[PDB]
């Protein structure tokens, strides 16, 4: 599949929209945290960013 | 927005497309079927875009485009709209290029401009050298617009129609041609060798018996021939909705007092009142319509009388004579009335062997009469066939590269949309309009400048002077005015709306 | 049979259409995923169409005439794709008309011929004698690179190997006989060109090693020194001290007269082809020539095969008994110099009657980010250099002569009659997608800045100030593959499947 | 819920998104067809939302909105509702965010307060100061002509657009009171200036070459029965068996009708104007006494005859009062156009007046009779009201500017929505810059450039694109309009946002 | 009979094209894709298009016997083939005649043409300069439709000359065709050696 | 001329469609008698026609089948007349049927 | 363009079978299936049969005034104009 013009602009800020919505609310030391649920059905809970987005599965390639 | 300025453009040239082919001495007919029942065939666009009935908006524009032409000119009816689709499709690529609307409206106003003065000068005059020299190109003028119809097996014998009857309705100082001072009247049935022309009225009349003399009598050297018009027959009175003898002699010394000879009325005649008149030398005519007797006034300046007490000598109609002519073995026998001096007003008499041939010779003969009004008005002339869209290109083409602007493009596309005009009449004539295109552009370049036409209608080269082929100058200025002007409309209209019919 | 062609046009102009964009430096890149998983992105034009694995046989011939540009002139791989596809636009109109793609295809032979001789009035004439326009056109044209700075040192480099290795008046300039040797340590400063040869390996790791030799005679052999290995199966079972020695004395005999044949024949330096199938040389026969005093350098690579083979002047040696000192090459001078752990050979002196302009230069650097871009970085160096030797002279480039083309074209076409004028005077058009493709890419107005152009065309000339020079032959080998490679498109008036 | 709200976001951009090309002298035209199957094309924005009869409640509210503008002003039609549905758009994003719709439309009321206040100093009272009393109104006319195909005769044309209004009492203006008649052909330089009215000359009945047409003080007398001797749709029946008595009944029919007839000439009246059609019959008596006789009269042209000499209407020809009669300096036909018009001049009583227009087409005099209206509206609100604004981008760029700093002073979401509402205010100057083929991103940035030097007055060039001061391109604009279009488009605003829930009952 | 003349017309339809020095070439792809070649032997492309009619496979085996004889013109042996089978639907259906007899015809159609080449061939025994010539515009005729059209102004005198240095049996055993990489095609020279 | 001389030739074959209908109405060969009369008229002595009876080619001056000049003037006037109008018509267009 | 020669061509294959005396009648059959006739006549084929197409009234009519100049060849007319077509 190939996609031009407009079109992929809009997907390419959709896509980014999602990921960034994770580590919006870690914000600041009043910022909360999340579990991330693999396959295996175990998970974890941190309240660094950066661990966060390690774990995150990104499928779109733009984000 | 997007599918506004594509959508335009599609539904215009669809609409357009249509006349494309019929554009030409050689254009195509078409069959259009009245809501009557009949069908009829015209190559004329006047009668195309009046049957069809369209709901498009953006085509109205083009019907009303040449309906403000029709009586201007009537020629340029299927060629203005094409001339007009054409700027519309170098148009369109401007609007995908990113370039405004408003520039390319803005754009073909300083085109046209640019383009008249061109033609200025190289306009030529006949009028300015001889009046003989005038009559000569004028002859030949209207055998051009009657080579696309059947008149163009008689067009040697109805090229002198045109002429001699513009003559007699203008003046030498005022030099006024309108197309309301000429009659155009037909019937059907006959044949088109049998048509003449003569200046008067027809009442297509018998005189209700043969005793009455063919021909009116001087009454010793009387001035003309004194007729009456009134709008109430002459017979005994009738009531319309559910003392003869004495009546009949108080009619007849209204007559005899008057003057008058020929008794023109609405409605017919008693057969017992024909009787008396015999004896007395008052021919009758009767089963006139009411139209007709305002025709008659204005040419024998008459007036409408309209009870038998009215009469006056003022009010009657004064003519040269009223004769009947038989034509051909025709059960007809019409009358007609002469003048024999200047009149207002002519009538063509034009005949053919089917309805649309009379419809078809009328309609090419007044298509004619229209240039006529043109090239007295117009002194300078110009030979319009193949000429001007071939001529006005290189001068545009030319003159657009010194601009240095948004105007460059639309000056650029402006000259190649001139090109579909002798493009369109190529593929009318059977010719690749590829090649015919520059044909007309590169003998006017290596040569000399000079007006050389499209193939269509035939010589041993492409060469409109031997031709005869000439076009009005203020013709030629009108018909890429309202095309220009039409198309600066069209993007004007940046959204449509259109409601239901309650 | 004409929806095959039109859908040929449509298929090829969609893939111009976004190849268009990335022109230029500040062109927008394309993001490419391959089946495999693995996600690449970058603007060159050559690599998009090579990772595109693309099916329809039309779009595969963009692939060669790319592959074609760069072997020729070097530059402009993503502008000769948008020339082809605009010559397909621009005959989409013409198809309407009626007119048969073959006369379509014709009147591009007129055209691209006139073009050369146009371009060629425009242009200005250079010489190579002159070295200061040759190093300012090499400097600036890689600020395409990471390293500006270092760009300065570069082209006086790339300039004086060409003029070194070329005559007065030359055509034919092969890049492929300079190789670049890249290898890791030292820096991007130090950088020296060596005439006869640089390898890819060292030499002996071992004790007893010269690894410098003076007047030195090199020659490639494709034997290989092993104990014998018959097709056959055999067993060797060794219950014994002395069955083991003297299978080894019977083995230490073959391994001997091999190099008895070699030192007859006063080989300084040999060379044996890298064989992974079975052992290059026996450690046993290391020590053999170690006495000998005969340098050996194992581990090459099949692809330096035809190169040692041509500039040393050599010839390769299958079988020990077609062997011949006459077949052997000659060098004044063979050292090993090590800067970082390098251990890199060099062979200059080569002196031989059938030498010819190979020259061999090694880049040295850090990282592995270093040597690579460098080796790119050089490589179009020397193909704008060629560029002036084939052809002499260069124009401005930024789309100039595009348009100024087309205003000459269209001018002169206009004297023509009948058909001459209304098709090729549809070339012209075609030229100013070149000039509006940069203006988009650097965020300029598409039509504000080519009506800009056209302005300054009438008054002013092509021209500087800039330092932006585009080469005359990139230019040229523009027009002339895009109007053979639009002519194979529109003769193929159909595809069937044959098997 | 919040569906509603939104649902209202995007009817006000519909109706707003079609106004958007009728913005300016220069912006393009809207093409309506109404439900009578009459071709409608207008860029006043009052004329536009009339024929569309929305049933959108909230779209009804911007048409609404547009017939108050056009009862107190009348001009600015379009503007009021670009300016009123733009704070929809606004406002759109800050919905989502949880900011209530009140907080708001309660930071306009405050901005617009401070905005009129800001109106009043820039609007400079200036009448005999470096310009005199003919050059005045000449000046005015000369801009709303610019940029049109008018330019060139413009020069004629001015003298006759500023008589029209110095034609009429200079304390009540009216734009209906100036007639316009098409006149088809001709050149557009020899157009001429009217002091009466004149009408079509529908008359097709034969009976020509009398009644001349050289007066010089004829008397106008309207006329209501028919005086030609068949009528319409009646007749009288009568049965008779005697030859004589059937031309009696048809001069006892005459008899009836020549009595009404006769008493015309009783007053002596030469003109004769009646909204009916007039046969033969009367028109060839009226011919021996020079009495002259136009039927088929529209009833809009018989109002401004009254308001000219002075006249009235009587049904029969009896009562007829002697004061009732109006006479005119001269009465001349002319022939221009293909077609006799007739037309009163020297009517010292006259309250209105017409204006002939002459051109190579109909639809070309049509652009330039509108194009006129927009002219006579500046010069008519010049002697009206001496306080007047610099427009034209001028007075829209400061509103916006001086909101941008009172907003660093005032806390809480209302400096976000002040800022907003500044930002709304460059919705006017961009269609301008975009209807005018003029590119809307490089003029946006370059005006705010000199507009941040301190100077107020500096505007768009609607000739050449270009940043400069209006002052010299001669566009004013009074200051009744601007106070009221913030005052229209808030209110109408206000309202829109305030509807939570649409409630609708089909019956 | 529908099927063998449709499927004939179809055949003749693809190499309709390569025929004459401004035809066009025809495209062909495998399953592979890989094979693809852009070439106008009309021999080439009859052989590789697998066909499922059999009344198709007999103007195969006859193109072979054609290009052994000459290796020209074998694409206007087809055309001419095809032509005679797409006249004769209108023969056979709406012009009611016995398929029989359009086989006869063309036997007294055939004697026709080619009494009309022989009263048409003209050769000059004496000045051999002038017979040299026709060879040279014989060897131009034959290299039209290839890329070496382009230095067959060239490719005429290495032809004519190869030719005259014969002097024997016709057998194209002497000439042997050696080709080498490199140079343009214009480098071409005639060597007895 | 070039795109004349298909033109012409095909009015000649239009002229032969009339036997070749009239062969088939009455039940003969179309092809057999059509194609062997052109060839007696082709060079001389023009006599012989379709018979419509033996099934032969014989004299029609004998069988007494002659026609009238004037009308099969007008047969091909008038016809050649009326298919030249069909052919010009590109467009047709029916309003409204009331 | 396919109207025109298919409508003309449906105009001449009714009156095809009737010329020439070998030539073929043809039937006709309205609603009511007791009006049938049997006659070769094109005046009387052509005027009783409607049709949809506009331009093969144009035959028919230019038939009509053809049929009371001669009266005879009238089928011979229609053929031949056909023909021209179809050859087209």
């Amino acid at each position: 599949e190939k996609i031009s013009g407009d079109d992929i602009r809009n997907q390419n800020v959709l896509a980014t929209m999602a990921v960034a919505n994770v580590v919006k609310s870690s914000l600041g030391p009043v910022g909360l945290d999340k579990m991330l649920v693999d396959d295996i059905g175990d998970f974890t809970v941190t309240n660094d960013g950066a661990t966060i987005l390690s774990l995150l599965d990104v499928q779109h390639p733009a984000g | 927005g997007l599918e506004a300025k594509k959508s335009h453009i599609l539904a215009a040239r669809s609409v357009a497309s249509i006349i494309k082919t019929s554009l030409g001495p050689r254009g195509l007919d078409k069959i259009l079927i009245s809501p009557d029942g009949e069908i009829t065939i015209t190559n004329d666009g006047a009668t195309i875009l009046s049957q069809m009935e369209l709901d498009n908006e953006i085509a109205k524009l083009l019907v009303q485009l040449s309906k403000s032409q029709d009586d201007e000119i009537g020629d340029g009816t299927t060629g203005v709209v094409v001339l007009a689709s054409a700027l519309l499709d170098q148009a369109l690529e401007l609007i995908q290029k990113g370039i405004h609307p408003i520039k390319i409206a803005n754009g073909f106003d300083e085109a046209a401009k640019l383009a008249i003065s061109k033609l200025e000068e190289t306009c030529d005059d006949i009028s300015a050298s001889n009046d003989e020299l005038f009559r000569d190109f004028l002859l030949r003028a209207a055998k051009t617009s009657l080579g696309s119809k059947i008149v163009s097996k008689d067009h040697d014998r109805f090229a002198e129609m045109a002429v001699e009857a513009v003559i007699n309705v203008m003046d030498k100082d005022r030099k006024d041609v309108d197309f309301d001072l000429i009659k155009m009247q037909g019937r059907v049935g006959g044949s088109i060798s049998d048509s003449k022309l003569i200046n008067g009225v027809i009442l297509d009349k018998d005189f209700s018996h043969p005793q009455m003399p063919k021909c009116v009598l001087p009454k010793e050297g009387s001035d003309g021939v004194k007729l009456a018009i009134l709008t109430c027959p002459f017979e005994p009175p009738k009531p319309k909705t559910k003392y003869e003898q004495d009546k009949f002699k108080e009619m007849i010394d209204d007559v005899k007092k008057a003057g008058a000879d020929v008794v023109i009325c609405q409605w017919g005649f008693d057969d017992e009142a024909n009787h008396l008149l015999l004896q007395n030398d008052l021919p009758a005519v009767r089963w006139v319509g009411g139209q007709e007797l305002e025709h008659i006034a204005i040419s024998t300046n008459g007036r409408i009388v309209p009870r038998f007490q009215d009469l006056s000598k003022d009010k009657l109609g004064t003519c040269s004579r009223i004769y009947e002519q038989e034509f051909g073995t025709t059960k007809d026998r019409m009358l007609i009335i002469e003048q024999s001096k200047e009149t207002k007003t002519v009538t063509c008499f034009v005949r053919g062997s089917n309805k649309m041939i009379v419809d078809e010779a009328e309609r090419a003969l007044h298509d004619s009469l229209c240039v006529v009004r043109n090239l007295v008005k117009d002194s300078r002339v110009v030979y319009g066939g193949g000429a001007a869209e071939v001529t006005m290109s290189l001068a545009v083409s030319e003159e657009a590269d010194k601009q240095r602007g948004i105007d460059q493009y639309a000056f650029r596309g402006f000259a190649q949309a001139l090109d579909t005009i002798p493009m369109t009449l190529a593929e009318n004539s059977g010719l690749d309009p590829i090649g015919t295109l520059s044909t007309l552009k590169s003998k006017q370049l290596k040569e000399k400048i000079s007006n050389i036409g499209v193939d269509c209608l035939g010589y041993g080269s492409n060469d409109m002077k031997e031709l005869f082929v000439v076009d009005p100058f203020i013709g030629k200025k009108q018909q890429i005015l309202l095309a220009t002007q039409l198309c600066r409309m069209i993007l004007k209209i940046d959204n449509v709306i259109i409601s239901g019919k309650d | 049979p004409q929806e095959v062609r039109k859908a040929n046009i449509i298929a090829a102009r969609s893939v111009a259409d976004a190849i268009r964009t990335s022109l230029g430096p500040k062109g927008m890149d394309k993001m490419i995923k391959t089946s495999r998983g693995e996600i690449i992105i970058s603007n060159d034009g050559h690599t998009i169409l090579k990772q595109m694995a693309i099916l329809h046989p039309v779009a595969r011939m963009l692939v060669e005439v790319s592959a074609a540009q760069d072997s020729e002139a070097g530059d402009g791989t993503t502008s000769v794709v948008i020339l082809t596809g605009a010559l397909l636009g621009a005959a989409e109109r013409l198809l309407n008309k009626g007119i048969h793609p073959t006369i379509i295809a014709d009147s591009f032979q007129s055209a691209a011929k006139r073009s050369v001789d146009i371009l060629l009035e425009m242009c200005h004439k250079v010489s190579l004698s002159d070295r200061e326009q040759l190093v300012r056109a090499a400097s600036t044209s890689l600020s395409s690179k990471i390293v500006s700075q270092y760009s300065s040192f570069l082209a006086p480099l790339a300039v004086d190997s060409v003029l070194k290795i070329s005559d007065e008046n030359s055509k034919n300039v092969d890049l492929n006989d300079i190789r670049l040797v890249k290898k890791v340590g030292g820096t991007i400063d130090d950088t020296e060109m060596i005439d006869g040869v640089v390898l890819t390996q060292t030499a002996i790791k071992s004790a007893g090693g010269p690894t410098r030799k003076e007047k030195a005679k090199i020659g490639l052999i494709q034997f290989q020194i092993s104990p014998p290995k018959p097709d056959t199966e055999n067993n060797i079972i060794v219950n014994d001290y002395r069955q083991m020695d003297k299978i080894l004395k019977e083995e230490r005999a073959y391994l001997l007269n091999i190099c008895k044949k070699i030192k007859k024949a006063k080989c300084n330096v040999l060379l044996i082809q890298k064989s992974i199938l079975r052992d290059a040389v026996n450690d046993l026969a290391l020590h053999f020539l170690s006495k000998l005093n005969i340098m050996v350098v194992k581990d090459i690579e099949r692809e330096e095969i035809e190169f040692l083979s041509k500039g040393l002047g050599c010839k390769p040696i299958a079988d020990i008994e077609l062997f011949t000192e006459d077949r052997l090459g000659s060098a004044d001078l063979v050292e090993e110099i090590d800067s970082d752990g390098s251990k890199i050979v060099r062979v200059t002196g080569i002196r031989n009657n059938n030498a010819r302009p190979t020259v061999s230069v090694v880049i040295r650097g850090a990282n592995n980010m270093i040597i690579d871009e460098t080796e790119r970085s050089l490589h179009d160096a020397l193909c704008v250099i060629r560029c002036l030797v084939k052809e002499r002279g260069l124009i401005a480039g930024g789309g100039a002569p595009e348009i100024e083309i087309s205003r000459r074209l269209s001018k002169e076409a206009r004297s023509m009659e009948g058909v001459q004028a209304f098709i090729w005077q549809e070339f012209a058009s075609a030229l100013e997608v070149i000039p509006t493709t940069l203006a988009e890419n650097a965020g300029l107005n598409s039509i504000k800045v080519v009506t800009e152009l056209r302005s300054k065309h009438e008054n002013g000339e092509l021209n500087y100030e800039e330092h932006i020079l585009q080469p005359v032959l990139v230019s040229t080998s523009a027009i002339t593959l895009a109007s053979e490679c639009v002519k194979s498109i529109l003769r193929i008036d159909d595809i069937a499947f044959s098997r | 819920g919040k569906g509603q709200i939104i649902s209202n976001i995007n009817a006000c951009v519909a109706v707003q998104e079609a106004l958007k090309p009728t913005l300016g002298p220069l912006g393009s035209d809207i093409l309506i067809v109404t439900s009578n199957q009459k071709t409608t094309i207008s860029n006043d924005g009052a004329t536009i939302l009339k024929l569309l009869d929305v049933v959108h409640p909230a779209a009804k509210t911007l048409v609404d909105i547009s017939r108050a503008q056009d009862a107190e002003v009348g001009d600015g039609t379009t503007s009021v509702t670009i300016l009123a549905g733009e704070l929809m758009k606004e406002a759109k994003p800050f919905l989502e965010e949880g900011i209530s719709s009140h907080l708001i439309m309660k930071g306009y009321r405050k901005a617009v307060s401070l905005a009129v206040e800001k109106i009043n100093e820039l609007a400079v009272d200036i009448t005999s100061e470096k310009s005199s009393g003919r050059e005045l109104l000449e000046r005015c006319a000369r801009t709303a002509m610019s940029s049109k195909l008018i330019h060139n005769n413009a020069d004629f044309f001015v003298k006759m657009c500023v008589d029209a209004v110095l034609s009429l009492d200079r304390n009540d203006l009216d734009d209906k009171l100036i007639g316009i008649k098409k006149i088809p052909g001709g050149a557009m330089e020899e157009s001429l200036f009217i002091n009466g009215v004149a009408f079509k000359k529908t008359f097709s009945y034969a009976g020509f070459e009398q009644q001349p047409k050289k007066f010089n003080n004829p008397k106008i007398l309207s006329l209501n029965v028919e005086l030609e001797l068949k009528a319409e749709k009646d007749n009288a029946e009568v049965r008779v068996e005697h030859v004589e008595d059937y031309q009696a009944i048809v001069d006892a029919e005459w008899q009836l009708i020549f009595e009404k007839l006769r008493q015309v000439e009783e007053t002596g009246a030469n003109i004769v104007l009646s909204k009916l059609p007039i046969g033969d019959l009367a028109t060839q008596f009226f011919a021996d006494r020079n009495i002259f006789c136009a039927g088929r009269v529209s009833a809009d042209d018989m109002n401004r005859v009254i308001q000219a000499v002075g006249g009235s209407i009587q049904s029969t020809t009896s009562d007829i009062k002697p004061e009732h009669l109006g006479t005119c300096a001269l009465f001349e036909e002319m022939q221009i156009g293909s077609e006799r018009y007739n037309l009163f001049q020297g009517c010292p009583q006259a309250k209105t007046c017409t204006l002939l227009l002459r051109g190579g087409a109909e639809q070309v005099i049509a652009e330039v009779e509108r194009s006129l209206h927009d002219a006579i509206m500046i010069v008519k609100r010049a002697l009206q009201n001496k306080l007047i604004v610099a427009g034209g981008g001028a007075t829209e760029m400061e509103v916006s500017k001086c909101l941008r700093d009172y907003s660093k002073t005032i806390a809480g979401k209302q400096q976000m929505i002040i800022n907003a509402f500044a930002k709304a205010l460059e919705v006017i100057p961009r269609q301008l810059c975009e209807n005018a083929g003029f590119d809307a991103i490089e003029i946006l940035n370059k005006l705010r450039l000199a507009h941040s030097k301190g100077e107020k007055w500096y505007g768009v060039v609607f000739e050449t694109e270009n940043i400069g001061d209006n002052f010299a391109k001669f566009v004013w604009e009074p200051a009744l309009v601007k106070i009221n279009a913030l005052n229209s488009a808030t209110e109408a605003t206000n309202l829109i946002l305030s509807v939570d829930e649409t409630i609708t009952n089909k019956g | 009979r529908l099927s063998a003349f449709v499927g004939a017309i179809a055949v003749g339809d693809l190499v309709k094209s390569t025929l004459g020095p401004k035809g066009m070439d025809k495209l062909l792809q495998s399953a592979s894709s890989n094979t693809c070649m852009v070439t106008n032997d009309g021999a080439t492309i009859l052989k590789s298009i697998p066909l499922d009619n059999p009344a198709a496979k007999v103007l195969v085996n006859i193109s072979k016997v054609q290009d052994d004889e000459v290796g020209d013109g074998t694409t206007s042996v087809t055309v001419l083939s095809a032509e005679l089978l797409r006249e004769a639907e209108k023969l056979i259906d709406q012009s009611k005649i016995h398929p029989q007899t359009i086989i006869e015809g063309y036997r007294l159609a055939s004697a026709a043409a080619l009494d009309a080449l022989t009263k048409a061939a003209v050769d000059n025994s004496h000045d051999k300069t002038m017979f040299r010539e026709d060879l040279i515009h014989i060897a131009k005729t034959t290299l039209s439709s290839k890329i070496l059209s382009q230095d067959k102004d060239h490719f005429a005198e290495l032809a004519t000359n190869a030719i005259l240095r014969l002097k024997g049996s016709t057998n194209l055993e002497h000439i042997q065709i050696i080709k080498i990489l490199g140079g343009k095609l214009s480098d071409s020279f005639l060597d007895e050696g | 001329d070039g795109k004349k001389s298909l033109a012409v030739e095909a009015f000649a074959r239009a002229l032969r469609q009339l036997p070749t209908i009239l062969a088939d109405n009455a039940g003969f060969d179309s092809s057999e008698l059509v194609s062997k009369l052109r060839s007696s008229i082709y060079n001389g002595i023009s006599t012989s026609g379709l018979d419509l009876n033996n099934g032969t080619i014989a004299d029609m001056r004998q069988l007494g089948i002659v026609e009238s000049y004037k009308l099969k003037r007008a047969v091909v006037s008038s016809a050649s007349e009326a298919a030249e109008v069909l052919l010009r018509v590109d467009n047709i267009i029916r309003a409204r049927p009331r």
